[PDB]
Formats: C-alpha cells, sequence, structure tokens
C-alpha cells in the first residue's frame, strides 16, 4: 500500500458560444473549441 | 500514424501507414424519482394554513 | 427548433524516433560513413597475429 | 416594441379575485361570529431543485400513458411524432372463447393454430407485447382491403424497418378472428399519439397521449432529434375522407374496421374517417358507401371515436414521408384533440 489518500480533482465543462452557437443553428454542426481549431487553420496558411 | 523498419533482401518494400478512424458517443438516460403526497401539495403552497 | 451534431475531440499520435547509437545494440560493432561504397569492390582487413 | 392601439395588447403580451378573495377571508382575523361592542453541473442541479420551485408554486388539455412492450409487433423507431398506437389485448385466449361465441361450422381450432403459430413465427417474462401500431394494420390488411400499392407502399415500409412473416402471420390471425365472431375490435383498442418510445434491445417503453391535443406535446422541429409532428393517416388508402359536400365544422375522426365474410373470405379493411358527424349520424353514413353487409351474421363494421380536428383544413395528404427506405402516401393531418371514445358496432 503506499498513501491512504490521494489528491484527485473535480469536473470539466464543453458550452457552445460564441462560434459554436451561430454554428449549431444555420448550419446544426458543433466542434469542440472551434474557436482556436478555427485560427489554427486561420493562422496556418496566413504563414 | 505508425512507425516503418527499412530492410533488406528479398522483402516486399515498407510504406508508412496512416489509420484514421471515428468513433460515435453511446447516449444513456438516468433517471430517478420522488413523490410527494397530495397532503403534502396544498400545505407547502399554503393553501391549507 | 434546436438539433445539432458535434465533434468532441481529435486525437493523434507522435512517432517516436529511434536513433540507434541510443541503444544497447550499438555497442556491439564499430559504425563508419563511407559515402563511397557504392564505388568500391573489395574492402579487406588484415589482421596480423 | 409598442403599439398604437394599446388596449389590445397588454392582453395580448400577456387572479385579481383570488387576491380580493383571501383579502376579506384571509386577511381577516377570528372570524366568524361577533361581539358586541460547479459551472455548468452547480447551474444544472439549482435548476432543477428551482424546477421543482416553480412548478411547486402552482398547482387539463394533455394526458399521458405510458406502457412497456416488446418490439415484435408495433415498433416505435419505425414510426413518428405523429402514430396511432391501438392496444392489443390478452393473448391469453388463444381462441379459448373460441370455443363459445363461434357459430357452429367454425373450426374454433383455427385462432389457437393460427395465434400460437404467430408466438412461433415471433414465453411470458419481463414484459409482454401490446401496443399493435396503425401501420402495421395498414400493411397486415393492404393486400386484402381494396386499394393495392398505395397500400403496399405502406407494407414495405413495415417489411424495411420493423418482417413479412409477422405481417404475415398477423395477417392469418386477422383473417382467423373475423373468421370466428372474434374480431379485431373487441381486442385493439385506441392507445395515443407515440409522444416518445425510449426503447432498449428488444424493449420498449412507450410514451403516448391518452388524450389532449398533439402538436403541444414535445413539440419542436421534431420530437427528439426525429422529424416534425403530426398525425399523418399514413395511407392515400387510408384517411377515407368524407364530406365530399361539406361546410365548416369540427371534422371528426373514427376507426373503422370493414369486414368480408364470405364475399372475400374474411375480409379486413381498416382506415379512419373524417366527417362532420357525431356518432348517432356516422352508423347511418356507414350503412351507405359500404355493400360489404355480405351475410352469404350481420356485424360488418365497428367504430370508436378518436377525437376531434377542430379546424376542418389541415387535411394534407402526401404520398411523401420516408420511414427508411421506403415511400408512403401520407396524410398530414394538422392539429388533432383526443377523445378516446368507445367502440360501437351492433350490427
Amino acid at each position: 500500500e503506499d498513501t491512504e489518500a490521494d489528491v484527485p480533482v473535480t469536473y470539466g465543462e464543453m458550452v457552445l458560444n460564441g462560434a459554436n452557437l451561430v454554428t449549431a443553428l444555420v448550419m446544426g454542426k458543433a466542434v469542440r473549441s472551434l474557436d482556436d481549431v478555427g485560427r489554427h487553420l486561420l493562422d496556418m496558411q496566413e504563414e | 500514424h505508425q512507425p516503418l523498419i527499412a530492410r533488406d533482401g528479398p522483402h516486399p518494400v515498407e510504406q508508412p501507414v496512416h489509420n484514421y478512424m471515428t468513433k460515435v458517443i453511446d447516449r444513456r438516460a438516468l433517471n430517478a424519482a420522488f413523490s410527494l403526497a397530495t397532503e403534502a401539495i396544498a400545505l407547502l403552497t399554503g393553501e391549507a394554513l | 427548433d434546436v438539433e445539432f451534431d458535434a465533434l468532441l475531440g481529435s486525437y493523434c499520435n507522435t512517432l517516436s524516433l529511434v536513433r540507434f547509437l541510443e541503444l544497447g545494440l550499438s555497442v556491439a560493432c564499430v559504425c563508419t560513413k563511407f559515402p563511397e561504397l557504392a564505388y568500391m569492390n573489395e574492402g579487406r582487413v588484415q589482421f596480423e597475429v | 416594441t409598442k403599439p398604437l392601439p394599446t388596449a389590445p395588447m397588454a392582453w395580448a403580451e400577456s387572479s385579481p379575485r383570488e387576491l380580493a378573495g383571501h383579502a376579506p377571508l384571509r386577511r381577516v382575523l377570528r372570524p366568524p361570529i361577533a361581539r358586541r361592542d460547479t459551472r455548468a453541473t452547480r447551474d444544472d442541479t439549482e435548476q432543477a431543485v428551482d424546477k421543482i420551485l416553480r412548478g411547486a408554486r402552482r398547482a387539463p388539455r394533455y394526458h399521458l400513458t405510458r406502457q412497456v412492450t416488446l418490439t415484435d409487433l408495433c415498433q416505435p423507431n419505425a414510426e413518428r411524432a405523429g402514430a396511432l398506437l391501438l392496444a392489443l389485448r390478452h393473448p391469453t385466449d388463444l381462441p379459448h372463447l373460441a370455443r363459445h361465441r363461434a357459430p357452429p361450422g367454425r373450426q374454433t381450432e383455427r385462432l389457437a393454430e393460427a395465434w400460437g403459430q404467430l408466438l412461433e413465427a415471433s414465453e411470458s417474462g419481463c414484459a409482454r407485447a401490446g401496443l399493435v401500431s396503425f401501420n402495421f394494420l395498414v400493411a397486415a390488411c393492404t393486400a386484402a382491403y381494396d386499394a393495392r400499392d398505395a397500400a403496399e407502399a405502406v407494407r414495405a415500409h413495415i417489411t424495411t424497418n420493423y418482417a413479412g412473416a409477422r405481417l404475415d402471420r398477423f395477417s392469418e390471425c386477422l383473417r382467423a378472428m373475423v373468421h370466428t365472431h372474434v374480431f379485431p375490435h373487441e381486442v385493439m383498442r385506441f392507445f395515443g399519439g407515440l409522444v416518445s418510445w425510449v426503447t432498449q434491445d428488444e424493449l420498449a417503453s412507450v410514451t403516448a397521449v391518452c388524450s389532449g391535443p398533439q402538436e403541444a406535446t414535445h413539440t419542436g422541429h421534431p420530437g427528439r432529434p426525429c422529424s416534425a409532428v403530426t398525425i399523418p393517416a399514413c395511407a392515400f388508402v387510408d384517411l377515407d375522407a368524407e364530406l365530399c359536400l361539406g361546410g365548416p365544422g369540427a371534422a371528426f375522426l373514427y376507426l373503422v374496421f370493414t369486414y368480408r365474410q364470405c364475399r372475400d373470405q374474411e375480409l379486413c379493411c381498416v382506415y379512419v374517417v373524417k366527417s362532420q358527424l357525431p356518432p348517432r349520424g356516422l352508423e347511418a353514413a356507414l350503412e351507405r358507401l359500404f355493400g360489404r353487409l355480405r351475410i352469404t351474421t350481420c356485424t360488418y363494421a365497428a367504430f370508436a371515436e378518436l377525437g376531434v380536428m377542430p379546424d376542418d383544413s389541415p387535411r394534407c395528404l402526401h404520398r411523401t414521408e420516408r420511414f427508411g427506405a421506403v415511400g408512403v402516401p401520407v396524410v398530414i393531418l394538422e392539429g388533432v384533440v383526443w377523445r378516446p371514445g368507445g367502440w360501437r358496432a351492433c350490427a
């Protein structure tokens, strides 16, 4: 046995905000962190 | 994405292999119920006081 | 009405790169880069004892 | 953003007697008689408790019946947002009764073999099989009743979603039932409108409306991420629309079983009639329009009243919905109120 205790944690939350809503209506599709996933694709071709 | 080994002799010849795959989320719903007697209602609203 | 479909994550993989000078097996041999072997027929080693 | 004609919107954009009620009564003291002289999860928990607040701050146009059955017959998923579910009661009488109420010259053993055979084709334990869908009757009698391939298009729907065996076995049961004076009615009463199924494996928990209006249910575009809502007759083959001649009145919706007694060998006809006549007038118009009286007893049809469509106009006929690959004349009925009614056929 090692420690009878340990250092766990709480909850992680996903929400549709800003340009997720706007793609969940007029489209009906959503992607986790479309903000960064979206702007890493825009950065990517701006060099 | 998977690795290779370059190898000699009468062997076929390696090519990198990339496997792409999606999975789907398994939807359930957990549910529980409680309940109020008919007396409790109307006592709590303030109806019978 | 609202309904939608979501992509709940992407997960990629990192190819490890094994060097072979970072290994155990590198002990049991001597390595030299000889760029002209393409151009050589017989290579030899003398060994007097 | 505010009108010119203000009095019409304060009522539109939106009691004091109950306030005045407690005022004289409750405010008054010692009466009567007289003496002279935790971002999202936390938010969710709080809201559920609160919801219990408002719903417990107050307190009828809706009724839900809920039941668990198998998917052998019926099947909620194949069906949709607006659908007729008919109950089926007591499989125990595999023609036990066939013994009685069956006239002589009748091999009352037909049902027991037809029906027991149905079971072999498709035991008692965790659940029982109730809930026949409207659909599943249209296909079973499709080749039986009068229009074919508008009718068979419904049959293609069920074989590809809900088995032709069960349809054929169940059709053999309908033939055997209409044979021996145990009818499809005196079985199969109306159950509801199919709000939400919640199925598992071979099991289904079907919520459906005992009575009240349909359109006001889970609503949305569709109930859950499925499609819209409607009480679509499912047949351009069913939806016999009476009132060939008519004046505005609330249309009415009935459920009729028409039979063949050796004219066609125990025909089963099942469809819906939509016209403004109060059941005491439907028996008359059912006497007409029908030559199925073949004695060849005299009990040709049996009808119960499903409810009202308190607007004449929504009677859309659409051979346009997909319940899988198959396409069916589908007639859409816009707005319906369910009055379960009772089964009346004496003759």
